[PDB]
């Protein structure tokens, strides 16, 4: 009970790289440290989980 | 005599030709120097500030 386009959504919503950002960056804490997460998929297995 | 000479010096050209250092365009004074100071990695701007 899928349609096509539904299917290209949700291969292009769960393949997007994240800018998180930093902490510590204006604040008076004595660390800056900048924050990373999982991007984009790389192997076929990832594909198709 | 003084051929021998004139191949006696030639040899000294020569040879003295191969004692002095190398460069290409000496170090002057530009009326400034610069000065870097680095901080142990994961600091603030306000520690670099002070």
């Amino acid at each position: 009970n899928l349609t096509a386009t539904e299917i290209v959504n949700a291969i292009r919503e769960q393949n997007i790289q994240v800018a998180a950002g930093t902490i510590g960056a204006p604040s008076n804490s004595p660390l800056q440290l900048s924050v990373n997460a999982q991007g984009r998929l790389t192997t076929e297995q990832e594909f198709a989980d | 005599s003084a051929m021998g000479v004139y191949a006696a010096l030639l040899g000294l050209t020569v040879g003295i030709s191969y004692i002095v250092p190398g460069g290409f365009v000496p170090a002057q004074d530009k009326q400034y120097l610069i000065s870097f100071a680095q901080l142990p990695n994961g600091a603030s701007l306000d520690r670099t500030e002070a």
